[PDB]
């Protein structure tokens, strides 16, 4: 059987692009997260009187 | 003096308060005290996450 070589380039360019998309995605999850808290002035106190 | 009195029934009312409230409080010295440790393993479990 005969073989088009425009037919090929197509299937070979296909394949190894979708490589690149991933190696760009990588570029942007690169920490973990840190639980976050409020504020509230701890030391309030009020007289037992 | 502390000793001389311990489970005596001899102070004066006003002291006997005062003293018997002192004595309480050595409850919230004993939570008031791990803060340190709570700390510590905080910043490695949780900041770290090891």
């Amino acid at each position: 059987i005969n073989l088009n070589p425009v037919r090929v380039d197509n299937h070979k360019s296909k394949i190894l692009a979708s490589r690149l998309e991933n190696d760009l995605k990588a570029k942007d999850d690169l920490e973990p997260a840190i639980p976050q808290g409020t504020f509230a002035d701890w030391g309030e106190y009020s007289s037992i009187q | 003096f502390l000793a001389a009195y311990d489970q005596s029934g001899k102070l004066t009312p006003h002291l006997t308060l005062f003293v018997s409230f002192l004595k309480l409080l050595e409850t919230s010295k004993k939570r008031f005290n791990q803060l340190t440790k709570r700390h510590l393993d905080f910043y490695y479990q949780e900041i770290l996450h090891l």
